[PDB]
C-alpha cells in the first residue's frame, strides 16, 4: 500500500487505490456528461414547468 | 344401464383397485423388511 | 355473535398455528 | 435362472384375473349380449 | 457370516458395534409401561396393554369408539337414508343451513353430525394416542404436532367455520366424490380461491412439500447401497443448487413445510367463509395503494 | 476414485464457483448447516443458466412492453402481468406476432432447453459425485408433467393457447381455465389419483420429518449410517409407527415410499392432464356415465348464496 | 393361552357399548317409535 | 394386576360421565321436552 | 402350524360382524321388508 | 417351495370373498332378478 | 458492542434509498406538481 | 475495515445501473419529452 | 491460466445459438418478410 | 483433455435432434406447405 | 487484487449483452423507426 | 483506533471512523441539498396549501 | 439483563418507522387536510 | 462499563451506554420536532373538530 | 492413438477417432440428403416467395 | 504448447490452439455466409425502409 | 507479469494483460461501429425530434 496516502492506508490496498482512482475519474466524467445532458434536455423540453 | 361405461371402469376402478392392492402389498413388504433381523445397535448397550 | 364468535374461532385457527411456532423456537433456542 | 418361478406365477395369475375382470366388465357394460337384464 | 443390513443388502462382514438383532428383541426392550398422558393425569393408564402390534391407551380406546361409530354412522347415512349402495354416489350431508347450529335427531343431517362428532373424537383420540406413544418411547412431540396441524385443519372445516358462519350446514359433506362438489362450490362461491393469499401459500407449501419429499427420497436412495463417505450427498447438494441443508435440516424442513401448508390452508377457508366474500375484490386495494395510483393511461390506469 | 475436495474446489468449467464458502449463520442455527458452499458450473449448468436467462429476459421485457415501458405500472401489475401463448386462431403456428404469443413461443423454447439441461446437470453431477441418479429420474417425472403442460397437451389439442401464460397470475388462471374447459377436474380420475399422491406426499413428508426430529436425540437423521446398522433412534421410530398403526418401515424403505409417492404425483398428473383434452372432453359428463357422480336432486343452496 | 381374559373383556365391552349406542341412534333417528317426540 | 381397582374406577367413572353428557345432549337437542326454551 | 388360532378367530369374528352389519344395512335400506317403518 | 401355504390360503380366501361380494353387488344392482324389492 | 458500523451503514443507506424512491413515487403519482407532464 | 472495497463497488455500480434504467423508463413512459415517438 | 479456452468456447457458442434462435424468432414473428407465408 | 469427444458428440447430436424437431414443428404449423391436408 | 479480471470481463460482457438486447427490444417495440414493419 | 476520540473508541475502529466521517459529511451535504430542493419546490408549488 | 440493547433498538426503530408510515398513509388517504392536492 | 452509572451497570455495556445516549437525544429531538409539527398542523387544519 | 494423425493426437483417442470418422461421414450424408430435401421442397413450394 | 506462438503461449494449450483455429475458421465461414444471407435478404425485402 | 507495465502489475497477470488488450480493442471497435450506427440511424430517422 505504498501508493496510498497514509490517511487512507487503513482502508485502501495498493491495487484498490488505482481501481478507486479509475472509479472516481469515471464518476466525475459521467457527472459532467450527465450535467450536459440535463442542460440539453432542459433547453429542449423543461420537465418542471 | 345400471353399469358405468367401460371408460369409467378402466380409469377409476382398476386404478382404484391397483392403488389399494398395491399399497397393501407395498406395506406388507415394507414391514417384512423392517421387522426382519439385520444389523441393529443392541438397545441394552447403546441406549 | 357474528364478529365475537368469528374472532374467537379465528383465534383458534391461529392457536393451531402456535404449536409449530413453538417447534421452530425450540429448535432455535436449543441450537445455541 | 432369469426369473423366479414364484414371481412369474404371481404376475401371470394377477394379470389373468385383472384381464378377466376387465373383459367381463367391458362386455357387461356394452349391453351387446342381453346378460343380466339386457 | 453374511451379515444382513437394514437396506436389504448382505455385506460379508469385513468387506461397528452392530449385531444382527431380531425385532422382537427391540420391541420387548422398549415397552416401558406407564409413561402415557393418561398415566400422568389419573396415575394410571386404564389401558396400558398392547392388542397385537397396536398400543391401546385410554385415548386409543376413545379413538376406536370414534372410529367404529363414525364408520357405522357414515354407512347408515348413505346406505340407508340415501339408499345408494355405492359409496361413490352417496351423499353424507350436514343439516341444511336453514337449521342453524342446533341439531335434531328427527331432521335430516343428524347422522352427518354424528359421523362428524365421532370422527372428531377418533381424530383427537388418534392425536392424543400419538402423544401417548411418543411419551412411552421418550421421543419428541413432533409427530403429534404435525398430526395436530392436520387435525386442526379438520376442526376448522367442520367445527370452527360452521360455528362462525352459524349454520352447521357449512361443514363439508362426507361423501366420496361429493365433498369435492362442496370444495368446488365453496371455491367458486368466493370466486378465485386461487387469489386467496393463504390459499396460494398453502398450495406453495404443498408443492414444496412434494418437491422436498422427492428430493429427500432421491438423496437417501442415491447414497443407499454404495461405498460413500456420507459427504458425497453433501457435495452433490452443493454442486447442485450451492447449498446442502444437512441430515437434520432436511427432516426439520420436511416437518415444518408439511405442517405449515395445512395451517395456512385452514386459515384460508376460515377467512373465506367469515371475513372475505370475494377474493378478487380482496385485491382491489393493491392498485390503489398510493405509490402507483396516478401513473397510467388507457387500460394502463388503476 | 472420487475426490470429494476436487469436485467441490476445481476451477473453471467442470469446476465450481463461489468457492470460498460463506456462512449464513441463521441457517446453521435453524437448519444445522449454514455453508453456502461452492456451486458447480459444468457445461450443463451453463446451458441451463443462459437458456433460463434468455427465457426470463424475453418474459421480463415483454412485461415491460405491455406496461408501455413504465417501470411503476411494471411494479404494480407485475403479478398480473403475463406473456400469453398464441391465441386459438393460428393455434399451433409459430408465425404469430410477438405481442400475441410470439414472445411466449421463444421463451418457452428456451425454458424447455433450460429444464432439459438442468436434468442433464442433475444426472452428470450424480454420476460425478458417486451417488445414484434417483434425483434425475424424479426430475424426469416432474418434467413429464411439465412437458405435458407446455408441449404435449397444447399439441394434440391443436393450439398453443392450451398452455399457461408465463405469469404469476397466469398459471392460476391457466389451472382454472383448464378445469373449466374440460368439465370439472374433480371428476378427472387421474386428477384424483394425482391428488391422492400429492396429499400422501405431504403426509409422508410431515410424518417422516416429524419422526426423525422426534428421534433426533439418538441421531436418527444420519440415514447413511442408520442404513448400515439401525441405532436406537431408528428403533424408536419403527416402534412408534408399529404401535400407532400396526406396521412400520426401516431407515431404507421410507425413502422408497417418499420417492415413489412424489413420482406418482407427477406421473398420474401428466396422464390426467393429457387425457382431459384429447380423449375425455368433459369429466363431469364422463363421471355421470361412470356412476362416480353423486345424485344431487334437491341441493340446499342457501349455503352458497350470500 | 390364545386370548388374555382382559383383552376379551375390553373388546366385548367396547363392542357392546358401541352397538348399544349405534342401535339406539338408529332407532331414535328412524322416527318409527314416537320416543322423544318421534 | 390385570384388573386394578384404580383402573376399573377410572374407566367406569369416565364412561359414566361421557354417557351422562351424551344422553343430556341427545335429550336437549331432541326438542322433545321443552327444557331451556323448547 | 400355518395359522395361529387367535389370528383365525380374530379374522373370522371381524368378518362375520362386518358382514352382519353390511347385510342388515343393505336389507334395511332396500325397503323390501317393512321393518322399522319400512 | 414357491409359495408358503399360508400365503396361498390368505390370497385365495381374500380373492374369493372379494369376488363373492363383487358378484353379489353386481347382480343385486342389475335389477335383473327381483331379489330384495325388484 | 451493540452495533457493527457496517450493519448500521447498510440499514441506513437502504432505508434512505427506499424512502427516497417511495416519496418520489408518491409525489409523482399524486399529480399535485407538474412534474413529468402531471 | 468496515467495508470491502469490492462490495461497495458492486453495490454502487448495480444501484447506479438500476437507477439509470428506472429513470430512463419513467421518463420514456411519461410521454413528456417527444423522444422515440412519445 | 485466468481464462479457460473451453469456457470461452462454450459461452460463445451458446450465446451465438441463443442469439440466432432469438433473431430468427423475432424476424419470423414480425411478419415483415413473407417467409413461411407471412 | 480440454474437450472430451463424447461430450461434443452428445451436445451436437442433441442440438441437431432438437433443431430438427423445432424446424419440423415450425414448418408444419406455418401451414405454408399443404402437408397432410394442410 | 480487489477484482479478478475474469469477473470484470464476465460482468461487463453480460451487462453489455443484456443492455443491447433491452435497447433493441425497446426501440423495436416503440414503433418509432419503421424497422421490421414498424 | 488511535485516530478515534477516546469517547468513541469503544465503538469505532480506526478505519470505521474515516468511513463514518465520509458518511456524516455526505449526509450533511445531502441535507443541505434536500433543504434547497424543498425550498425550491415550495416556491414553485406549495404542497400544504 | 432481560433484553439485549441491540434488540430493543431494532424493535423500537422498526416500530417507529412502521407507525410513521402507517400514520402518514392514514392521514394522506383521509383527505382531511388538503395535502398533496386533497 | 465504567462510563455507565452504577445504577445501570447491570444493564448497559460501556459502548451500549453511548449508543443509548445518542438514541435518547435523537428521541428527544424528534419529540420536539413532532410537537412543533403537530402544533403547526393544528393551526393549519384542526383534525379533532 | 496409433491410428490418429499426429496433428490430432492431443485431442483424439484411438477409439474416439473411429467414432469421429463415423460421425463425420454421417453428418456428410445427412447434409447431402438435407440439400436434396431442400431443393425438392423449393421446387415444390418456395418458402421465400 | 510448442505449436502455439510464444505470444499466446500463456493462454493457449497445444490442443486448445488447434480447436481455437477450428473455431476461428468456422466463425469466419459463418460470417461470410451471414453477409451473403444479409445481402440476399436485403435485395429481396429491405428491412430498414 | 513482466509484459504488464509497472503501474498495473499489482492488478494484471501476464495472461490477463493480453486478454485485457483484446477486450479494450474490441470495446473500441464496437464503440466506433456504435457511433457510426447512431449517426446513420439519426440521418435516417431522428429519435429525439
Ligand atoms: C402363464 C405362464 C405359466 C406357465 C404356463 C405354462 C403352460 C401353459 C405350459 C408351460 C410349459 C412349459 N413351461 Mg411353464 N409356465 C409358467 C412358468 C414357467 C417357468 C418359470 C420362469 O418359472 C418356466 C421355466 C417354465 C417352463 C416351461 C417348460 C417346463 C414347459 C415347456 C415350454 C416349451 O417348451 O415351450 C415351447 C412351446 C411354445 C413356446 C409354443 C408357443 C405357443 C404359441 C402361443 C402358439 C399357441 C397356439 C395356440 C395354442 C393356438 C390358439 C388357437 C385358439 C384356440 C383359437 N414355465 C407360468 C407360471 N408353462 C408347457 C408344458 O409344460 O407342457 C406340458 C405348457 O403347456
Ligand atoms: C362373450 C364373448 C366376448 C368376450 C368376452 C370374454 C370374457 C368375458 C372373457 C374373455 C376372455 C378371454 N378372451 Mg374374449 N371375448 C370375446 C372375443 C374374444 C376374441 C375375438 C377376437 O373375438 C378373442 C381372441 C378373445 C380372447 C380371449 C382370451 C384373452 C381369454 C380367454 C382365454 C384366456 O386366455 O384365458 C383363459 C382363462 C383361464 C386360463 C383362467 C382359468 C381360471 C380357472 C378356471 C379358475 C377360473 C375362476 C374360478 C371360478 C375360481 C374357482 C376357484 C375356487 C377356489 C375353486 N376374446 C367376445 C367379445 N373374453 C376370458 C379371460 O380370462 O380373460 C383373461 C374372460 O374373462
Ligand atoms: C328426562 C328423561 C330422559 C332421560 C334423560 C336422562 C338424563 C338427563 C340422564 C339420564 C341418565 C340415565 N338414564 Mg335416561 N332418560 C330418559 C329415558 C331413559 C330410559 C328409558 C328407556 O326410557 C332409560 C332406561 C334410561 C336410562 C338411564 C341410565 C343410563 C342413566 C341413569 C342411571 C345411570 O346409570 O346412571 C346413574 C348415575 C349415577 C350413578 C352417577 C352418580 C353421580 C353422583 C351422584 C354425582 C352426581 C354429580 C354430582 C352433582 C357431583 C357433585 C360433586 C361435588 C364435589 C360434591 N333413560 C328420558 C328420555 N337419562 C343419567 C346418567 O347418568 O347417564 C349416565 C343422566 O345423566
Ligand atoms: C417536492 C416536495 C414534496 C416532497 C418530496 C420529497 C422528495 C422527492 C424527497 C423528499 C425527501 C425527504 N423529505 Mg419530503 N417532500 C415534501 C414534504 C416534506 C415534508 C413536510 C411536512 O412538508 C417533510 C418533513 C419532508 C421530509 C423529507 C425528509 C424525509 C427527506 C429529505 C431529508 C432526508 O432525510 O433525506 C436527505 C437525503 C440524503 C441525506 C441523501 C443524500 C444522498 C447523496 C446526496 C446522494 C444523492 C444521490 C446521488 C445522485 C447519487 C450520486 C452518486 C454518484 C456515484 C456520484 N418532506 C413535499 C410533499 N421529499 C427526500 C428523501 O431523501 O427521502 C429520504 C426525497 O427523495
Ligand atoms: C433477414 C435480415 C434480418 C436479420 C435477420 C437475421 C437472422 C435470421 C440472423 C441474423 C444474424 C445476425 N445479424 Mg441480423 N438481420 C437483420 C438486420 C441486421 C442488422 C442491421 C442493423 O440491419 C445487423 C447489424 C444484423 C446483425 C447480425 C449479427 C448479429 C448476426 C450475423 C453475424 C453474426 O454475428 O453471426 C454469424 C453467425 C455465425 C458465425 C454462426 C456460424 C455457424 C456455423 C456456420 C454453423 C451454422 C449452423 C449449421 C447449419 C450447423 C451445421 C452443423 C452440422 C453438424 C454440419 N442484422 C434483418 C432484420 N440476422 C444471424 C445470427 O447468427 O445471429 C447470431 C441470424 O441467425
Ligand atoms: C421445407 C423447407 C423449409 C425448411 C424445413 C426444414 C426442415 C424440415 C429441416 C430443416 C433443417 C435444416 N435447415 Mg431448413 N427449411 C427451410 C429453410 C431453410 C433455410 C433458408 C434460409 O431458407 C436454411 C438455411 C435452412 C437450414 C437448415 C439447416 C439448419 C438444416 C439442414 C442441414 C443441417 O444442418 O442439418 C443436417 C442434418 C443432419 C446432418 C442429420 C443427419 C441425421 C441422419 C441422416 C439420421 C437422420 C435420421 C434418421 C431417419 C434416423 C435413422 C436411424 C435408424 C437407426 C437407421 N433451412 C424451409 C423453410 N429445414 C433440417 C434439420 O436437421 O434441422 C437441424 C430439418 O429437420
Ligand atoms: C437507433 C437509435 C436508437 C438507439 C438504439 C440503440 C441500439 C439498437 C443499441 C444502442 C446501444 C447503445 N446506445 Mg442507443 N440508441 C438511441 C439513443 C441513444 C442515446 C441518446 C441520448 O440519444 C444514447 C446516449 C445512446 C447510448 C448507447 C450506448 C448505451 C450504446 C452504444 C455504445 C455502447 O456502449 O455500446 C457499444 C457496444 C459495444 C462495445 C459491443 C461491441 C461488441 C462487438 C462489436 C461484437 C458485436 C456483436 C458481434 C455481432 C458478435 C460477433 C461475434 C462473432 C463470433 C465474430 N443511445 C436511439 C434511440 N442504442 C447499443 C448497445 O450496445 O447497447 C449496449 C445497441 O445495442
Ligand atoms: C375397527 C377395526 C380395526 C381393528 C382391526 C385390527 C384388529 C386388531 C388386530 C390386532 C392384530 C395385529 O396386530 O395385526 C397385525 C397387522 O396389523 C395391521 O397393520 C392391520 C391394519 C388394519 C387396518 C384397519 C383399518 C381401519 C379402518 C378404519 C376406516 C374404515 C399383525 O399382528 P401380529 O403379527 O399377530 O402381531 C401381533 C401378535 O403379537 C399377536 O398374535
Ligand atoms: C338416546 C340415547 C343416546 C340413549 C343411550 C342409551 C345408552 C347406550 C345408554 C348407555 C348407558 C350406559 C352404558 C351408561 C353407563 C353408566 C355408567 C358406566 C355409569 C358409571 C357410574 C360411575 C360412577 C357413578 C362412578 C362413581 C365414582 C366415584 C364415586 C368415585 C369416587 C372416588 C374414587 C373411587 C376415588 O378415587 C377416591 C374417592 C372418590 C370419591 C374420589
Ligand atoms: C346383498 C349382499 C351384498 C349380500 C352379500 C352376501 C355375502 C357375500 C355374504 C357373505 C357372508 C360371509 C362371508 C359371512 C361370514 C360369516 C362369518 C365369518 C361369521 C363368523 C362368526 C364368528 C363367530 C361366531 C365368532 C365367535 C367368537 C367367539 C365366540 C369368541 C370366543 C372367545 C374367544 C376366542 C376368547 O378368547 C375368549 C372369549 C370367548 C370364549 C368368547
Ligand atoms: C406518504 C409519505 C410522504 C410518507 C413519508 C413520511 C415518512 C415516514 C418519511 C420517512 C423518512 C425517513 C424515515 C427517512 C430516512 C432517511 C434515511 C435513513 C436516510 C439515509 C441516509 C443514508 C445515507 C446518506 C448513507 C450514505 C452512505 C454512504 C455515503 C456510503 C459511503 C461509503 C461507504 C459506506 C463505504 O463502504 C466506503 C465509503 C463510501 C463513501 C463509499
Ligand atoms: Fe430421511
Amino acid at each position: 500500500n505504498d501508493l496510498v496516502p497514509d490517511q487512507w492506508k487503513p482502508l485502501f490496498n495498493n491495487a484498490q487505490w488505482l481501481v478507486h482512482d479509475i472509479v472516481v475519474k469515471t464518476i466525475y466524467g459521467g457527472l459532467i456528461i450527465a450535467v450536459i445532458a440535463h442542460v440539453l434536455c432542459w433547453a429542449w423540453t423543461p420537465w418542471i414547468r | 344401464s345400471p353399469w358405468p361405461v367401460w371408460s369409467g371402469y378402466a380409469l377409476c376402478f382398476v386404478p382404484l383397485a391397483a392403488v389399494i392392492l398395491g399399497f397393501i402389498i407395498a406395506a406388507r413388504f415394507t414391514d417384512k423388511q423392517a421387522t426382519s433381523a439385520y444389523l441393529r445397535l443392541d438397545p441394552a448397550k447403546a441406549n | 355473535m357474528n364478529w365475537i364468535v368469528a374472532t374467537f374461532m379465528l383465534m383458534f385457527v391461529l392457536v393451531a398455528f402456535l404449536p409449530l411456532v413453538v417447534s421452530l423456537a425450540y429448535t432455535w433456542v436449543t441450537n445455541p | 435362472r432369469p426369473f423366479e418361478f414364484r414371481t412369474s406365477v404371481v404376475v401371470s395369475t394377477l394379470l389373468g384375473l385383472v384381464m378377466a375382470l376387465l373383459i367381463h366388465f367391458v362386455v357387461l357394460s356394452s349391453g351387446a349380449f342381453n346378460w343380466l337384464r339386457a | 457370516r453374511a451379515l444382513p443390513l437394514p437396506s436389504g443388502e448382505t455385506l460379508p462382514a469385513e468387506a461397528a458395534s452392530a449385531e444382527v438383532i431380531p425385532f422382537s428383541i427391540i420391541e420387548e426392550f422398549y415397552k416401558r409401561p406407564g409413561k402415557t398422558l393418561a398415566a400422568r393425569f389419573f396415575g394410571v393408564d386404564p389401558f396400558d396393554f398392547w392388542i397385537g402390534r397396536f398400543y391401546v391407551g385410554l385415548f386409543g380406546a376413545i379413538s376406536i369408539i370414534g372410529i367404529i361409530l363414525g364408520v357405522a354412522f357414515y354407512l347408515y347415512e348413505g346406505v340407508v337414508n340415501e339408499g345408494t349402495l355405492n359409496i361413490l354416489a352417496m351423499r353424507i350431508e350436514p343439516p341444511p343451513v336453514s337449521q342453524g347450529l342446533n341439531v335434531d335427531p328427527a331432521q335430516p343431517g343428524f347422522f352427518w353430525f354424528l359421523t362428524m362428532v365421532a370422527a372428531t373424537i377418533a381424530f383427537v383420540g388418534w392425536l392424543l394416542r400419538q402423544i401417548d406413544i411418543s411419551l412411552k418411547l421418550d421421543m419428541g412431540m413432533e409427530v403429534p404436532i404435525a398430526f395436530g396441524a392436520v387435525v386442526s385443519s379438520w376442526i376448522t372445516l367442520q367445527w370452527l367455520r360452521p360455528i362462525a358462519m352459524g349454520a352447521w350446514g357449512h361443514g363439508f359433506p362426507l361423501g366420496i366424490t361429493h365433498h369435492l362438489d362442496w370444495v368446488s362450490n365453496i371455491g367458486y362461491q368466493y370466486y378465485n380461491f386461487f387469489y386467496n393469499p393463504f390459499h396460494a401459500i398453502g398450495i406453495t407449501l404443498l408443492f414444496a412439500s412434494t418437491l422436498f419429499l422427492h428430493m429427500h427420497g432421491s438423496a437417501v436412495l442415491s447414497e443407499a447401497k454404495r461405498n460413500i463417505s456420507d459427504q458425497n450427498i453433501h457435495v452433490f447438494w452443493r454442486n447442485i443448487l450451492g447449498y446442502s441443508i444437512g441430515e437434520i435440516g432436511i427432516h426439520r424442513v420436511a416437518f415444518w413445510t408439511g405442517a405449515a401448508s395445512v395451517l395456512f390452508s385452514n386459515l384460508c377457508i376460515f377467512l373465506s367463509g367469515t371475513f372475505v366474500k370475494d377474493w378478487n375484490a380482496f385485491w382491489g386495494f393493491w392498485d390503489k395503494m398510493p405509490i402507483w395510483n396516478g401513473v397510467g393511461q388507457g387500460a394502463l390506469v388503476a | 476414485p472420487i475426490d470429494l475436495h476436487d469436485e467441490e474446489y476445481r476451477d473453471g468449467l467442470e469446476g465450481t464457483i463461489a468457492k470460498p464458502p460463506g456462512h449464513v449463520g441463521w441457517m446453521q442455527r435453524l437448519l444445522g448447516e449454514g455453508q453456502v458452499g461452492p456451486i458447480y458450473v459444468g457445461l450443463w449448468g451453463v446451458i441451463s443458466f443462459i437458456t433460463f436467462f434468455a427465457s426470463a429476459f424475453i418474459i421480463l421485457v415483454d412485461y415491460g412492453r405491455q406496461v408501455g415501458w413504465n417501470p411503476i405500472i411494471y411494479l404494480r401489475e407485475f403479478w398480473n402481468l403475463a406473456v400469453y401463448p398464441p391465441p386459438t386462431e393460428y393455434g399451433l403456428s409459430w408465425n404469430v406476432p410477438w405481442d400475441k404469443g410470439g414472445a411466449w413461443l421463444a421463451a418457452t423454447f428456451f425454458l424447455h432447453i433450460s429444464v432439459l439441461t438442468w436434468w442433464a446437470r442433475l444426472y452428470t453431477r450424480a454420476k460425478a459425485t458417486g451417488v445414484g441418479t434417483q434425483l434425475a429420474w424424479g426430475f424426469a417425472s416432474a418434467l413429464s408433467l411439465y412437458f405435458v403442460i407446455y408441449l404435449f397437451h397444447p399439441l394434440a389439442l391443436g393450439n398453443w393457447s392450451a398452455a399457461p401464460g408465463h405469469g404469476f397470475r397466469a398459471i392460476l388462471d391457466w389451472t382454472n381455465y383448464v378445469s373449466i374447459h374440460w368439465g370439472n377436474f374433480y371428476y378427472n380420475p387421474f386428477h384424483m389419483l394425482s391428488i391422492f399422491f400429492l396429499l400422501g406426499s405431504t403426509l409422508l413428508l410431515a410424518m417422516h420429518g416429524a419422526t426423525i426430529v422426534a428421534t433426533s436425540k439418538w441421531k436418527s437423521e444420519m440415514e447413511f449410517t442408520e442404513m448400515m446398522a439401525e441405532g436406537p433412534g431408528t428403533q424408536r421410530a419403527q416402534l412408534f409407527w408399529r404401535w400407532v398403526m400396526g406396521w412400520n418401515a426401516n431407515s431404507y424403505n421410507i425413502h422408497i415410499w417418499a420417492w415413489w409417492f412424489a413420482a406418482f404425483t407427477a406421473i398420474t398428473g401428466a396422464i390426467g392432464l393429457f387425457l382431459s383434452g384429447t380423449l375425455v372432453p368433459d369429466w363431469y359428463a364422463w363421471g355421470e356415465t361412470a356412476k362416480i357422480v353423486a345424485p344431487w336432486p334437491n341441493p340446499d343452496w342457501a349455503q352458497y348464496v350470500f
